[PDB]
């Protein structure tokens, strides 16, 4: 019964992460149920916090009311408490927590999408996670769900090293995309975000120097296509 | 339970036997935990988990050989066992009793027969100034025992006769680390044993007093005892 | 709704439990295999378990069962010396546990206990001994003397035919000396097999040894080949 | 010819391994036993009766009162299988053995005695054999039914069963 | 042979087409195979006879109590599960007892019986309407037998399903469909206790083929005067080498 969730999981549309020296990366792709359909009314890439993003594989809904159900539980069980907000390994840990009672619970389904989460604390430096359906989590260097898991994992061993900057990760990350794809190609059908250098640009205000800014960044429809050309 | 028999139990109990591998050996002065990793891939990132030994308080640890999910929502709840005997007698929990602790609630699914035995079986490790050093058994029995020496997971049956062959009561604590690493020359289903696919752990009297320090091993470290004949 | 024979089956298989009333003064006895070569010694040794500082209670049956039990009597005998300031009668310590397990059977629809009970000692003041058993069902009965567990039938026989209610093992020594006889029957090595507790009148309860318990095996096995 | 250790040095391996405490310890000294008498397809009438020899001295110490069910479960293991993977006439004191009976007093004001140290384990072999050598004028002229303990009753009982049997 | 099998045996709580709950009609089957018990009524008391069936000398008889007090006026006595009617009788002897606290007089046994059903009457895993808490029928029948000043002496039986009679006379148990047509035969209008105590004894003789003593009976009586006294085991005796001459007489 886990089991049939994780198979609901394996087919749905890829996505990957990979963590680099002086960031992380996810994506997947934007499969529109339509032409008719605007693509940007939906995000894949989700903020959780400002120093964390998720991307999944699988079931849209699941996925959005779990990034909810995740916010939320950032602040209600860390950022209340501690002033800070909580740490990859943590948030994900009461992410998994979250997943890991819709299983041993009677009258529920547990969900049916794989996440990866992406993100840097202070203390623990950068680092990606993925959380499957079973409530397990695992600490990843690079990894991918979905259909094609398979061929971008193999790619992703065969092209990693631990020296890699942001910006070679990202170019990874766009080559593996490109094989798997199912629609088209483009800024409109990729979604791409970074936990990189602080962005003081995206804070809102100015006047206090010891907080700097999101490190969580979405690339935007035009920044893709221009990565895209130089490929 | 036809015979007189606990089978979802059994069922948990040998849904051990496939999972990990963990062993404890306590010496004269000192105790000792070890175990393997689950099937690794290239890219899964070695340092972090520390998986499958978790630490309990500065005196108190188990290692792990179960469902990982599983454990933690265990482990959890021991570690504050732990700090209630202590908001509430200013002394640190007796070993025995944070055990019993546990049984006990494994054991609560053994017979409230409407929820989920528990995968995972735990060796513990701790000291308390009443019992000397101890080491402790915990199955999702319910039932827990003492041990001068044990093991727990796939190839179990074949190690505690390694074990038994190796181990003499005088011994020191690093003659007991190397009756752990040693055997786990056997159970190992990985032909050749790496430092990335050990996790370790030490109770040892103090790098300096009549105290006691804690000590789960970084990589590095482990490497480096490593050294001493496994891999070199 | 059948669940309850079952579980009267692990009784069956359990580490063999027995009990032995005297002129004044009672006995239990009880356990399993020695040690697996490589098992802590000194850390489980609890065979009997102490109720209050009067009342004892062994058990065959699921090790990990009975905890529960030892506990949720070892409480009411406190909350009855609380709520009534006069230690818990054997018979009523006896009618509490069996009415747990009964519990556990009638009502919500949950599993019953993997154990049957003996539960010894002398009411507060009154000297006169009390033997009891429970069993999973949730009943509870008095015994001159009784066994319950593996092979627990063999030694209900031998009892049967060495025990007499008109003269009942008055010294203290000769009624331990009884009591293990009929566990060597079902052992499987001896002294190193089975230990036993001792309880007399007022709250005097000492525990028996390993050195005790063969100035007895060794003190038994030469009036023994002696034909 | 090949090994020169003569037999007397597995007649100190066999006693050596029976500490009447660990079983695994007992099973590998039983497991000796019935190595020797599957040793009978080898020569030395000399030899066969050093061992015919030690066996009657041995089930002596084992099986001639103090006996845990621990032993019990080993030796009753050997009867159901050795009788089975060898003629017992190859030997004049092993089965001349478990038939020397006596074991089954007759009534109670005393102890009686002891126990089904035997009958389940004379029984075991005959009902292996079940035909081979059951020559048991004595056993009929010799059984009980007065018995006092159930343990003997019903073991009596059992052993009549395979003696009709045969 | 042969196997004669409807479609509704097993059905728990629901109805047959016939208006049949087979959960309790079953229920009420396990009476007839339980210990025997019998309750006779005089104008002088009332008698309450059970077997008891020792089964060994260990076992110090009276560890089975199959007959037990209620208030010092009401006792009964039972047939089968006597672990599982340990919440029923706790249920009569507190309602007994508060009764007297809230209006200063005895209980009357009508009440004090119908009390003990309505307790039964709680059978159930859902209910709409009131709660019934609880689980399963209550697996014991009861044999209630007191003395209160409106209506005399009185018998009678309490079942599982929540309802009751009041006998003149009643068996229950192993032997009862033997028994009771032998009460049927032998009771009249104007016994004397002495009279009764002992053709509680003949009928405990008949239905269990064997010759009986203290071991294996228990006798209890009920007066307006004494109370509700369980006959220690001499007395229980001395009423029976009673009977062994009284039937000696042809």
């Amino acid at each position: 019964q886990i089991d049939y969730a994780l198979t609901a999981v394996k087919q749905g549309v890829t996505s990957l992460g990979i963590k680099a020296t002086n960031g992380v990366v996810i994506a997947t792709e934007k499969k529109s149920s339509s032409p008719l359909a605007m693509s940007e009314t939906l995000s894949k890439v989700s903020l959780l916090t400002p120093d964390i993003g998720a991307v999944y594989s699988g079931m849209g809904p699941d996925y959005r009311v779990l990034v909810d159900k995740s916010r939320k539980v950032a602040h209600t069980s860390y950022k209340r408490i501690y002033g800070e907000y909580p740490p990859t390994k943590l948030l994900v840990s009461e992410v998994a927590k979250i997943m890991q009672e819709a299983t041993q619970s009677g009258g529920v389904r547990p969900f049916g999408v794989s996440l990866l989460i992406a993100g840097h604390d202070e203390f623990n430096g950068f680092s990606l996670y993925q959380v499957d359906p079973s409530g397990s989590y695992f600490p990843w260097k690079a990894t991918a769900i979905g259909k094609g898991s398979v061929a971008a994992k193999t790619f992703l061993e065969k092209r990693w090293n631990d020296e890699l900057e942001l910006e070679d990760a990202i170019h990874i990350a766009l080559l593996t995309l490109k094989e798997s794809v199912e629609g088209e190609f483009n800024g409109d059908t990729i979604e791409l975000a970074i936990i990189g250098d602080e962005n003081p640009d995206l804070l809102g205000y100015t006047g206090i120097p010891t907080d700097k800014g999101p490190r969580f960044r979405k690339l935007t429809s035009q920044e893709i296509n221009d990565r895209l050309e130089a490929l | 339970s036809p015979e007189g028999r606990l089978y979802q139990v059994e069922y948990a109990l040998e849904s051990i036997s496939h999972a990990g591998t963990a062993i404890g050996i306590m010496a004269s002065d000192g105790i000792v935990l070890a175990a393997e990793r689950k099937v690794t891939s290239t890219l899964l990132e070695q340092d972090t988990s520390t998986e499958k030994l978790y630490k309990l308080n500065d005196k108190i640890a188990v290692a792990v050989a179960g469902l990982t999910a599983d454990a933690e929502i265990l482990i959890n709840t021991a570690r504050i066992h732990a700090q209630n005997y202590l908001k509430t007698y200013n002394e640190d929990i007796p070993v025995e009793i944070l055990v019993r602790r546990l049984s006990d609630i494994k054991q609560g699914y053994t017979q409230h027969g409407g929820l989920r035995p528990f995968g995972v079986s735990f060796i513990y490790a701790g000291y308390d100034d009443r019992y000397g050093y101890q080491l402790y058994t915990s199955n999702p029995s319910g039932n827990y025992t003492g041990w001068k020496a044990i093991s727990v997971g796939a190839n179990t049956s074949a190690a505690q006769t390694l074990l038994q062959m190796d181990y003499k009561d005088d011994m020191k604590v690093d003659d007991a680390i190397e009756l752990a690493l040693k055997t786990l020359s056997k159970t190992t289903d990985s032909s050749a044993l790496t430092y990335d696919r050990l996790e370790f752990a030490t109770i040892r009297k103090g790098a300096n007093d009549g105290e006691v320090y804690q000590k789960i091993f970084k990589p590095q470290e482990i490497k480096d005892i490593l050294v001493k004949t496994g891999i070199t | 709704i059948f669940q309850v024979e079952y579980a009267l089956e692990a009784v069956k298989r359990g580490t063999c439990a027995v009990g032995v009333k005297g002129k004044n003064c009672v006995v239990l006895g009880c356990e399993r295999r020695s040690t697996l070569k490589l098992q802590d010694t000194r850390i489980t040794p609890s065979k009997v378990s102490k109720i209050d500082s009067h009342v004892v209670l062994s058990f065959s049956g699921l090790n990990a069962d009975s905890r529960i039990l030892i506990e949720k009597a070892r409480v009411e005998a406190q909350s009855h010396r609380l709520t009534l300031e006069d230690p818990v009668t054997v018979e009523y310590l006896t009618r509490y546990v069996a009415g747990v397990q009964q519990r556990y059977t009638q009502s919500g629809g949950v599993r019953p206990f993997g154990v049957s009970t003996l539960i010894a000692g002398f009411d507060p003041r009154d000297d006169e001994p009390k033997l009891y058993q429970t069993e999973p069902s949730g009943i509870y009965s008095s015994w001159s003397a009784q066994t319950i567990g593996r092979n627990s039938k063999t030694v209900r026989e031998f009892l049967e035919k060495n025990y007499d209610r008109k003269e009942p093992p008055a010294t203290v020594e000769e009624c331990v000396k009884l009591t293990v006889r009929s566990l060597l029957e079902v052992v499987q090595t001896g002294a190193k097999n089975i230990e036993i507790t001792v309880v007399k009148p007022d709250s005097d309860i000492v525990a028996l040894s390993s050195e005790e318990i063969n100035q007895y095996v060794t003190q038994i096995e030469q009036e023994k080949q002696e034909q | 010819g090949f090994c020169e250790l003569n037999m007397s040095d597995l007649f100190e391996l066999c006693e050596s391994y029976y500490n009447k405490d660990d079983k695994a310890s007992m099973i590998m000294s039983v497991e000796i036993v019935a190595g020797l008498v599957c040793g009978s397809k080898f020569m030395s009438v000399s030899d066969l009766d050093k061992r015919d020899t030690f066996i009657e001295n041995f089930l002596a110490k084992c099986l001639d009162y103090e006996l845990n069910h621990d032993a019990f479960e080993i030796w009753s293991t050997l009867a159901w299988w050795l009788p089975a993977v060898v003629d017992l006439r190859r030997s004049k004191t092993f089965f001349c053995h478990f038939i020397n009976a006596d074991g089954m007093f007759d009534r109670e004001s005393d102890a009686a005695t002891h126990q089904t140290s035997k009958i389940y384990m004379l029984r075991s072999i005959l009902m292996s054999m079940e035909f081979r050598a059951p020559d048991v004028g004595k056993l009929f002229d010799e059984l009980v039914f007065d018995h006092p303990y159930d343990q003997v009753r019903q073991a009596v009982a059992k052993l009549l069963t395979t003696l009709v049997q045969n | 042979m042969f196997l004669t099998r409807s479609e509704y045996d097993r059905g728990v709580s629901t109805f047959s087409p016939e208006g049949r709950l087979f959960q309790v009609e079953y229920s009420l089957e396990a009476i007839k195979l339980g210990s025997t018990a019998i309750g006779i009524a005089t104008k002088e008391g009332v008698v309450l006879g059970v077997e008891k069936r020792a089964t060994s000398p260990l076992l110090e008889s009276d560890s089975i109590e199959k007959i037990v007090e209620i208030d010092r006026h009401i006792g009964c006595a039972m047939s089968g599960l006597t672990a599982d009617a340990r919440s029923m009788i706790e249920h009569a002897r507190t309602a007994a007892v508060t009764h007297n606290l809230y209006y200063d007089e005895d209980i009357n046994v009508e009440s004090l019986t119908q009390s003990v059903c309505d307790l039964a009457l709680r059978f159930g895993e859902g209910a709409s309407g009131e709660e019934r808490l609880m689980s399963r029928p209550f697996g014991v029948a009861l044999l209630i037998a007191g003395h209160d000043a409106d209506d005399g002496y009185q018998l009678f039986h309490a079942e599982p399903s929540g309802t009751f009679y009041r006998y003149n006379a009643k068996a229950i148990g192993s032997g009862s469909e033997g028994a009771q047509a032998e009460l049927l035969n032998e009771w009249h209008s104007s016994l004397t206790l002495k009279e009764a105590e002992l053709l509680v004894l003949k009928i405990l003789k008949q239905v269990m083929e064997e010759k009986l003593d203290e071991n294996n009976a228990q006798l209890s009586c009920i007066t307006k005067q004494d109370g509700f006294k369980i006959y220690d085991n001499e007395k229980t005796a001395e009423l029976i080498k009673e009977l062994k001459e009284k039937e000696a007489a042809e």
